[PDB]
RNA sequence: AUACUUACCUUAAGAUAUCAGAGGAAAGUCCUACUGAUCAAACAUGCGCUUCCAAUAGUAGAAGGACGUUAAGCAUUUAUCAUUGAACUAUAAUUGUUCAUUGAAGUCAUUGAUGCAAACUCCUUGGUCACACACACAUACGGCGCGGAAGGCGUG
RNA sequence: UGGUAUGUUC
């Protein structure tokens, strides 16, 4: 046998897969799994063996989709097949990395362009690379590095040397935490001009002539009209560093000081809470700032350490609302947040909502009809409650407009849907192991009209009369509904309704439950019966 | 050059630092295997008689 | 030596504006018609709020939070908005020791020194910051979810699933009970 | 530095301008601070030899670049192969057309490539020398100032 | 009668 059916009889390889295979989030069985793979091939060549090489791409692409922010995976996965040799490879695993952080993410950038350099070999487009390069990411704080790249590719590449003066202008201002650097590059780039007419490499004619009083086509003695010129120079590049150095050094004090975690770990790993705080707080000061870029940067520099959590999710979502005006946008943010984060109700919530005001209600019978399919068309049964009334309501909302009223005065029958209202009896109707028994009868309570009100009073209130659940009736919430139910009815009069509260309702309940019930009925009967408190104080006592 | 396979140290090995690698151009001679000089040398015998 | 060193500067000398820490809010300009617990339903959904106070007569008033970010929140969140007809001023303040500290100071003239409020002690790991709660739990502490909160007064309480139903709960107690004149906050 | 230890080596030959004439050690060899003729090299040195050497009386220009911009300029042209199922046109095993599935490779590019053309910006280079601001010339044009660069030819 | 190389001792 070969290396592949040694490696597929071992004892390891079933045990490693087959745990990898029961817990499919939990990455460490999937990093051992992959470590174990790579490791029995002893030296990884262009003759080993084509089922184990194809075993070790099924490998690490699968968790690729499972976990698709591991940036440093999508690096080795690439550097693996370029060691195989095919670069057309390495070039898809690098754009297919890029497009899981929506191409703003500074250390796929930095290594798809040092890997770039030696396979593009046609000099615009290994330029047109960098600018596209840095549009996305070039704002970033440590963005420091990408310009070193940009700048050793323009000055071995280009003769002219202009393109140097005309990028290194544009570093000169961008806050980075490496800003000095750069100065000290112009200082010196400066420092060795020899004669008038290079300075127009650093801006142009007029603008010397005109604001800082240099004449470039000065004939006569050219020496001390150069030194003071340099002088001059150097005085405007020190205003101009000292914006700068003010703009790093607030940045970096209160902000970036504080953020120790830079990179997505794994959906099990926590984040300290002073983290979450200096990233909230971040993320407002960058909004303020009004640069797009770097607002769209650093939320995505933002999900790094908590793509798993949803309050950037929903934060990134909101901004693209309100402060740029774009439920498109935000719409795809939060749809893109059903995929990493864990909780999901709060972003099923404002998602749903986001959706009916983009006039979409298609696609929210689709959502509605994904949550009722991931219950098992069983959504009346879940533990949480948050679930099912959400649910409830969107899709409420939807009955109501897909089918016309039942009732009079066009009175829209919410929950009175035969549809609907079976899954509010069956939630009903388990008492105690449920959770959010008052609130969905309280909301049950509010139709206000005289075929509504018999209809909601036969069907939820009679009924759980006539089958003594005692879970409903020592219930003081129960019976103050149903008493508000028949008390803001708009058909009956006065006298109508406080004979049937008093003669018909309160005699039904027990005389045992009186404990229970006293505090909830009273309330009840001081708000709106004061002359007929004691009637009720002399029927419990 | 993260690496140095010379027997330099690695200041000494920056300075043999490259150029740029060489753009590609499309060929305007014969692929290698279509290189041949003349077949079909026409026979002698012909230019005896006339 | 090198033309590239680590920059150096003063400390600020450390009063109630330039505490990192501090997360009490002065407010200034109440209306003299408005007590604690009417205010304390203004300031309560920007946090968990250790302690609302307001001087007898003097009218302002101080809400301590437990967080920098919960404080920050409000005072973006109300500033200038009425308090009972009143607009309302919001700004850093100190406590109440601190405050008797500093008129006693104030009177023999000597120092005022103040002194930094405490901080939580990083890294918790449980706490999602400017969140709250209201009232069995067999928690997984799975991270989206908030495996630990603050009680309203004080003590420490896991959040659980179920506080999304008692909040909406709690909440329809007081659209009712507070419309008849129960509550008037 | 010395010294010592090992490890690796320790070789293609031959020649130094040619032709002719006189001499020395019948054929040839060798040699001659011998003699002619040719050749080659160096160094001096000349030719009415030939070509080239940038405004300042002005804001220029000449030669060569750009791995420079306008620029996604303007005009054309390109983006797989096999298997199986389904509809489909049809003279047709179903040749044509569309949709999905398995396998195989696969430089990036399509804002590319190729064709055409123009403007602009900028780099390197030079006697930016001296006397002149001049009416010339059919044998067509004093090539009758000092240098420099490069060759052609001649002499020593 | 040699050369380069290596490492030890002083």
């Amino acid at each position: 046998m070969d290396k592949y059916t040694a490696l597929i009889h071992d004892e390891n390889f079933s045990t490693l897969t087959l745990n990898v295979s029961r817990y499919p989030k939990s990455l460490a069985y999937w990093e051992k799994l992959l470590n174990y793979i790579v490791k029995a091939s002893a030296p990884i060549c262009k003759s080993t063996e084509p089922q184990l090489l194809k075993l070790i791409r099924c490998t690490y692409s699968s968790m690729l989709n499972e976990f698709p922010y591991l940036e440093n995976y999508y690096i080795d996965f690439a550097l693996l097949e370029y060691k195989l040799g095919n670069v057309s490879m390495s070039h898809k695993i690098f754009q297919r990395g890029l497009q899981a952080f929506n191409q703003r993410s500074l250390l796929l950038w930095t290594s798809y362009l040092k890997f770039c350099n030696n396979v593009i070999s046609h000099q615009k487009q290994l330029f047109k690379k960098y600018e596209t390069a840095e549009e996305y990411v070039g704002l970033h704080f440590f963005s420091g590095e990408f310009w070193d790249l940009y700048l050793e590719q323009i000055s071995s590449r280009c003769t002219s040397s202009k393109k140097y003066w005309n990028v290194l202008r544009k570093i000169l201002e961008i806050p980075l935490h490496s800003f000095s650097k750069f100065y000290a590059l112009w200082l010196q780039r400066i420092d060795d001009i020899m004669d008038l007419k290079q300075l127009s490499q650093l801006t142009s004619k007029d603008e010397l002539l005109k604001k800082l009083k240099i004449d470039i086509n000065y004939s006569g003695r050219k020496g001390p009209y150069l030194q003071d010129a340099k002088k001059k120079l150097k005085k405007i590049t020190k205003e101009m560093y000292m914006v700068v150095q003010y703009q790093v050094l607030e940045i970096y004090s209160i902000f970036e000081s504080k953020i120790y975690i830079n990179y997505y770990t794994s959906p099990e790993t926590l984040v300290s809470s002073d983290e979450i705080e200096t990233w909230i707080k971040y993320l407002d000061y960058t909004i303020t700032l009004q640069t797009d870029s770097l607002t769209h940067l650093n939320f995505q520099r933002a999900l790094l350490p908590l793509a798993h959590y949803d309050l950037v999710w929903i934060k990134y979502s909101k901004w693209l609302i309100n402060s740029k005006n774009d439920l498109l946008g935000a719409k795809n943010v939060l749809l893109m947040g059903l995929k990493f984060s864990l909780k999901k109700t709060e972003i099923i919530k404002l998602l749903y909502s986001v959706i009916c005001k983009l006039n979409e209600y298609v696609l929210l019978r689709n959502l509605l009809e994904k949550i009722e399919s991931s219950y098992s068309d069983n959504v009346e049964n879940v533990d949480d409650f948050e679930i099912f009334w959400d649910y409830l309501q969107f899709k409420t909302f939807c009955q109501n407009s897909l089918y016309s009223s039942r009732y009079s005065d066009s009175q829209s029958n919410g929950l009175l849907n035969k549809e609907l209202f079976d899954k509010v009896w069956k939630r009903l109707s388990c008492k105690e192991k449920k959770s959010g028994q008052e609130i969905l009868l309280n909301n049950l309570v509010q139709f206000y009209s005289k075929d509504t009100v018999e209809f909601v009073e036969k069907n939820i209130f009679q009924k759980i009369i006539e089958f003594g659940w005692e879970y409903y009736l020592q219930n003081g919430m129960f019976w103050n509904c149903y008493c508000r139910l028949i008390y803001f009815d708009t058909s009956r009069s006065y006298l109508d309704k406080r004979q049937y509260i008093v003669r018909k309702i309160w005699p039904q309940i027990d005389k045992k439950f009186a404990q229970s019930v006293l505090p909830s009925l009273t309330e009840f009967c001081e708000s709106y019966f004061p002359e007929e408190m004691d009637t009720l104080e002399e029927m419990f006592t | 050059m993260n690496y140095n396979l010379s027997k330099y140290p690695d200041d000494v090995s920056r300075l043999f630092k490259p150029r740029p690698p060489l753009s590609y151009k499309r060929p305007t001679d014969y692929p290698y295997a279509k290189r041949q000089t003349n077949p079909n040398i026409t026979g002698v015998a012909n230019l005896l008689s006339t | 030596m090198s033309q590239f060193i680590y920059p150096v500067q003063q400390q600020p000398s450390l009063n109630h504006f330039t505490d990192p820490n501090n997360t009490t809010v002065f407010i200034g300009g109440l209306s003299s018609l408005v007590t604690e617990d009417e205010l304390r339903a203004y300031f309560q959904p920007f946090g968990t709020i250790v302690y609302v106070k307001i001087p007898v007569g003097k009218c302002c008033g101080f809400v301590q939070y437990v967080d920098r970010l919960s404080a920050e929140a409000a005072i973006a969140g109300m500033q200038g908005f009425p308090i009972a007809n009143s607009r309302v001023r919001l700004s850093w303040g100190r406590s109440a020791k601190q405050t008797a500290l500093l008129q006693q100071a104030m009177l023999s003239n000597s120092l005022q020194v103040q002194q930094q409020q405490p901080g939580l002690q990083q890294p918790n790991y449980g706490y999602i910051p400017s969140s709250t709660c209201e009232a069995n739990v067999s928690s997984t502490m799975l991270p989206g979810c908030q495996i630990l909160n603050y009680s309203n007064p004080q003590q420490v309480i896991m959040q659980g699933s179920e506080a999304v139903v008692n909040s909406t709960n709690a909440m329809l107690n007081r659209l009712e009970q507070g419309s008849n004149g129960f509550m008037f906050a």
